[PDB]
RNA sequence: ACCAAAGCUAGCUCAACAUACUAAACAAAUACAAAAAUACACCAAAAUAAAAUAAAACAUUCACCUAACAUUAAAGUAUAGGAGAUAGAAAUUUUUAUCCUGACGC
RNA sequence: GUUUAAAAGAACCAACUCAUCUAUGUGGCAAAAUAGUGAGAAGACUUGUAGGUAGAGGUGAAAAGCCUAACGAGCCUGGU
RNA sequence: CACGCUUACAUCAGUAACUAAUAAUAUACUGAUAAUUAACAACCAAUAAACCAAAACAACACUAAAACGUUUAUUAAUUA
RNA sequence: UUAAUUAACUAUUCCAAAAGUUAAUAACUUAACAUGGACUAGCAAUUUCGGUU
């Protein structure tokens, strides 16, 4: 994904009106480049006990590439969202009850 | 001589006549709708007015969306809402300098991904952006039926949204007859979700696939003359035999 | 080894089908209704049409091992 | 040059150009060559006839005309349906349910010259 | 428009077959090769490269076949040669003392013993003695002979080592394969190819080379006797 | 049926007579019934045209009615 | 005296209203080489606007340039400009219906 | 047709294909002709029908030739 | 005869004028009436196999390797 | 073209992206595609040829 940006300013229309683009509107300047920037780290949570990450119920960040094509596609470990986290932690209760 | 309506219009009025009324009118609304895309290009800023830092006076700034282009073969794919941008440039980063034409193209990958609710495995030309919505999204299918139409400005994710909303709202037991319960758990995760079966066949449909869908659904062969001839007559017997 | 056969001379593979009929469970909007095309529209897929009435010029011919002469044991004429 | 306004036929074309004037194929093409002509595509005109037929191709100036009445569906159901419907009706032997009886037919390929098909040229 | 090509022939037949050549057209119309063109009417011979295959799959041992005829060939600059062998005739590439009423043996079996080089003969290289001329090598098992042809040319076995072979071609450039690669033992006919005398004008246009243009261009940097290395052996065995 | 050739217009295309059905005929798999995005522009033209036409012909019957109008002052 | 000149009509142009916008004809044939009744298919395609002008030149730039929001003002203001030629808002304001439509247009 | 064991990109010379020289013609027979006179004429040959290569190009045994009578780059429309 | 123009073709009548680069009259104008008749020509089988071996009087040859074809088995509506 | 600005495309190379491989944060490869940013050359794109003599 490639970020751009415009030269030449464009005049307001605050009527809710379409602005009134011209040929110079059409310059852009690439401001960014999202797949140069520093990659972030993806989080989730274990359902099974992987011999590099760890045992079954815990949250470990590895990096995209691993998280999209070994833990995910297997089922290995789904999504840290709350919704799949209440599970892990009734689990987690029961568990360390007996 | 001149329009008594503009040309601006004319197209409005076909939807409102024609056999193009005769749509739903929940499908009339969404295609009448204009919800503005998520930015996925452009930076946008946050607020509505700006002090000028040469005048430093108070400004309204207002975001002005980028134009994209989206190539035919977008369509066959998840490029999570974006495409080619084109524009032009100056060379050497100075505007001095001469004006040169330019496309941007995103970064296409080969991907396969699985589909919990439809159970295959769809090999989907997806970019980076794509996976990214949908890790934060956590979930294909969450990713699909959460961002609409304008944001995924894809028939292919639309035809995913309208199956799936199907299917849900069906309850297919084709999903697994085998497991009653996995079909079961599978369904209550996505009961947020939920459109009823007169709405649920009317999301990811084109203008002419809808006025084709339309134009099936209220195909009939026209009734012969003699079967409203022979109520005609029956009518007037039975009136003639309850005024005696 | 080395096949006889060119791609571009050859019957080219039909066109891959429409993501409309990769969803499981959705029917297909096509222009098998209008009797021509257009676009926008799926790509209908027709079954083996069968001239139920056996038409002698126009039909397909019949296979080699049809026919009641048909046996196994190759003979050199 | 050439031109472009009268009509192109078969005479302003070469020796491989022959296009029909309109006539109706009665054949097609045989084995060795020659032309194979099927009695069942050549109008057989259906002639009756006219020896004991008393009329002739012109009226007497005398006899009055008519008030100009187009024949319709409902005339024509009312002349030739409607009474054995009503009878029926009145004796308690109507069904709703079959009027084949009554000259109505459900569907148009059971007979030889169907109407909306239109089977038949004249 | 675009043009079709002439090659729609699957199945494979000794009686030559008609060609349309196209001068220096590709399928767009425009002239990509410069110098082709005009030509006699010329029919094509279908050319079986890969030698080692069986009529059937029942007995897949080596074969032996005996040669028919050697003619001329108007496709490529070497002589072909009919053989046949079972219930089927084939055109091959005869060697240089290819004669009519020959037997030529085609066997794939790699044996620690060296096997007898004759020129008819077609075995693996892993087979053939360690300084044997070849022709019609292959890149890989069962792909076909893609490599030299030509009349007259010929490549040389080097040496063998850890079942891998190694040739040097007519270019004077090392080819490594795997040794299951099956090769004609000899050299090509029609050795005196090179030596021939064009007696005038009229047998470039005959062959089908129509003159070079007449604009006169300045010799550039690529001009020269340029004296460069030997370029590294070619490799062809995917090693893990 | 009411076709939409390539040409923008609306006809009535009648059906014929064939052995084999729609899909498979060569001569009937050729043709084009809609209409391209370079057509609309032509449809307006000829929208513009008629509605030329029609107005001028209204202003010719409105002057020829004043013409006659003060010819005879019956009124 | 020949050659000759003169008529006032066919009709158009500009607008306002306006049903709400590809007229009528479509018996048969009409994207085979159109007006040819008749056989195992194939059908479809997009990728920025350019310059001729000005800046007495010409490279950055050069209103409209076949994309709707109209009108009275802010205002030719802030701003954008080889800071040159030129370009150019917005926030915020005004706009009361119908008939009275024909022509100091040929 | 003739010479030649020759169908030898041989030679004389017809139909045929080009156009060397001169004379008429220059709003002429003709927007490139006629007459006389020349070269090739079993081949790198002429020609009938049909298809393709399209102008930021096509093509070119390089003349910066030809691309429907004006080609240092065709014609029409639009910008105009 | 093939390609191309469509009636300019044939009979009667007229040419004061229109066309012939001029008169006569008329295949080149005007009006009317009729016309080219198929055996010649157009369209007028596939499905697989057997098929290497030139045309030049072709006996047999050279190189530039050469267009032009039958038989077999299954299906080709059967009737001026 | 040894003029001034430098395109698109094609052949180089490099980095980033992606696919991945090894071990107790580290090192390494890219078959056909393939994006963005830099490098070398062709194909080349626009413009001009100061004045008194
Ligand atoms: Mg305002
Ligand atoms: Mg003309
Ligand atoms: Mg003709
Ligand atoms: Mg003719
Ligand atoms: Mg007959
Ligand atoms: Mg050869
Ligand atoms: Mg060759
Ligand atoms: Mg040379
Ligand atoms: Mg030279
Ligand atoms: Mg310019
Ligand atoms: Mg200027
Ligand atoms: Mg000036
Ligand atoms: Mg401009
Ligand atoms: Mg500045
Ligand atoms: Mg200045
Ligand atoms: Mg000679
Ligand atoms: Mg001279
Ligand atoms: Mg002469
Ligand atoms: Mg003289
Ligand atoms: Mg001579
Ligand atoms: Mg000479
Ligand atoms: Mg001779
Ligand atoms: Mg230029
Ligand atoms: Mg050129
Ligand atoms: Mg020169
Ligand atoms: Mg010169
Ligand atoms: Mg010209
Ligand atoms: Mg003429
Ligand atoms: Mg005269
Ligand atoms: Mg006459
Ligand atoms: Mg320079
Ligand atoms: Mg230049
Ligand atoms: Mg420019
Ligand atoms: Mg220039
Ligand atoms: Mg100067
Ligand atoms: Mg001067
Ligand atoms: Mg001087």
């Amino acid at each position: 994904t490639v970020i751009v940006e415009r030269w030449w300013k464009v005049p307001l229309a605050g009527e809710g009106r379409k602005p009134r683009l011209h040929r110079r509107h059409r310059v852009y300047k690439l401001v960014e480049d999202t797949k140069h920037r520093p990659k972030d780290n993806l989080e989730l949570v274990l359902t099974q006990s992987v011999e590099e990450l760890g045992v079954r119920g815990d949250l470990v960040s590895v990096k995209k590439s691993v998280g999209r094509n070994r833990l995910l596609p297997q089922g290995l470990a789904v999504y840290a969202s709350p919704e799949n986290k209440k599970l892990f932690e009734e689990e987690k209760l029961l568990r360390q009850e007996g | 001589p001149l329009h008594k309506v503009p040309v601006g219009l004319w197209k409005q009025l076909r939807l409102w006549e024609g056999i193009y009324s005769r749509l739903p009118r929940h499908y009339l609304r969404s295609l009448e709708e204009a919800r503005t895309p998520t930015p996925v290009h452009y930076r946008p800023h946050g607020a509505k007015f700006k002090i000028n830092p040469k005048n430093w006076q108070r400004e309204r700034v207002e975001d002005v969306p980028i134009p994209v282009h989206y190539p035919p073969e977008s369509q066959l794919g998840l490029w999570g809402g974006e495409g080619w941008v084109l524009g032009h440039r100056y060379v050497n980063n100075d505007k001095l300098s001469k004006r040169v034409r330019k496309v941007w193209k995103p970064q296409l990958f080969q991907r396969e991904l699985y589909s919990e609710i439809l159970d295959k495995r769809f090999t989907v030309t997806v970019t980076m952006r794509t996976l990214d919505l949908i890790d934060q999204a956590c979930g294909f299918d969450f990713y699909i039926l959460k961002t609409p139409k304008e944001d995924l400005c894809s028939k292919f994710g639309m035809d995913l949204k309208r199956g799936m909303l199907l299917r849900l709202a069906r309850q297919d037991p084709q999903l697994h007859p085998d497991d009653p319960a996995r079909r079961a758990a599978i369904y209550d995760r996505y009961k947020a979700f939920v459109i009823p079966e007169a709405e649920a066949e009317w999301v990811g449909l084109t203008l002419d696939e809808a006025v084709e869908k339309q134009r099936l659904l209220e195909e009939k062969d026209p009734i012969p003359l003699f079967k409203i001839f022979v109520e005609e007559l029956l009518g007037q017997l039975q009136q003639q035999a309850l005024s005696e | 080894a080395y096949e006889w056969g060119v791609r571009s001379t050859r019957k080219p593979e039909p066109p891959p089908l429409d993501r409309v009929y990769e969803i499981p469970g959705l029917e297909p909007i096509t222009y098998a209704g209008k009797m021509h095309f257009m676009p926008g529209l799926a790509r209908p897929v027709f079954p083996p049409w069968d001239p139920g009435w056996t038409h002698p010029k126009f039909r397909r011919l019949p296979p080699l091992h049809e026919h009641p002469l048909y046996k196994d044991q190759a003979c050199y004429v | 040059g050439a031109d472009r306004m009268s009509k192109w036929t078969s005479k302003r074309g070469p020796r491989t150009f022959c296009k029909g004037r309109g006539a109706k194929g009665t054949g097609f093409h045989g084995r060795d060559g020659k032309f194979v002509q099927i009695k069942e595509m050549i109008p057989e005109l259906v002639v009756p006839e006219l020896a004991g037929f008393k009329l002739k191709p012109y009226v007497n100036y005398r006899a009055p005309e008519g008030t100009d009445t187009p024949l319709t569906a409902k005339q024509l159901f009312l002349e030739t349906a409607a009474p054995a419907i009503e009878k029926d009706f009145k004796a308690g032997t109507f069904d709703p349910e079959h009027l084949e009886k009554y000259g109505f037919e459900p569907t148009q390929e059971g007979k030889l010259f169907q109407l909306y098909p239109k089977n038949f040229p004249r | 428009a675009t043009s079709v090509s002439w090659k729609s022939r699957t199945k494979y037949t000794v009686m030559p077959v008609k060609m349309r050549k196209s001068g220096g057209r590709n399928h767009t119309g425009q002239i990509q090769v410069h110098g082709i063109g005009g030509g006699h009417k010329q029919r094509y011979r279908m050319i079986d490269f890969l030698r080692f295959r069986p009529e059937h799959e029942s007995k897949p041992g080596p074969f032996e076949e005996k040669v028919i005829a050697v003619r001329y060939d108007p496709c490529r600059s070497a002589d072909i040669a009919l053989v046949a062998g079972g219930n089927r005739k084939r055109w091959i590439i005869a060697t240089e003392n290819m004669k009519a009423g020959d037997t030529v043996l085609n066997s794939d079996h790699i044996g620690r013993m060296a096997v007898a080089a004759r020129e008819g003969d077609a075995h693996p290289l892993g087979a053939l003695p360690v300084g044997t001329l070849i022709n019609n090598v292959e890149s890989e098992p069962g792909r076909g002979a893609q490599y030299i042809r030509a009349a007259g040319t010929c490549g040389v076995l080097l040496r063998k080592v850890n079942g891998t072979a190694i040739i040097q071609l007519p270019s004077k450039r090392q080819m490594q394969v795997l040794e299951t690669c099956i090769a004609t033992v000899g050299r090509v006919s029609n050795v005196d190819h090179n030596k021939r005398v064009i007696g005038k004008a009229g047998r470039n246009r005959w062959l089908g080379k129509r003159p070079n243009s007449g604009l006169w261009q300045r010799k550039g940097g690529w001009a020269g006797r340029k004296i460069r290395p030997l370029p590294p052996m070619k490799s062809y065995v995917k090693l893990p | 049926a009411w076709r939409r050739d390539i040409f923008g217009r609306i006809i009535w295309h009648k059906f014929k007579q064939w052995p084999i059905p729609w899909y498979l005929n060569k001569k009937y798999n050729r043709k084009r019934f809609f209409a391209m995005p370079y057509v609309e522009r032509f449809v307006r033209m000829r929208i513009e045209k008629q509605a030329r036409i029609k107005a001028r012909k209204r202003s010719l019957e409105r002057k020829k009615e004043k013409f006659l109008q003060e010819k005879f002052p019956h009124l």
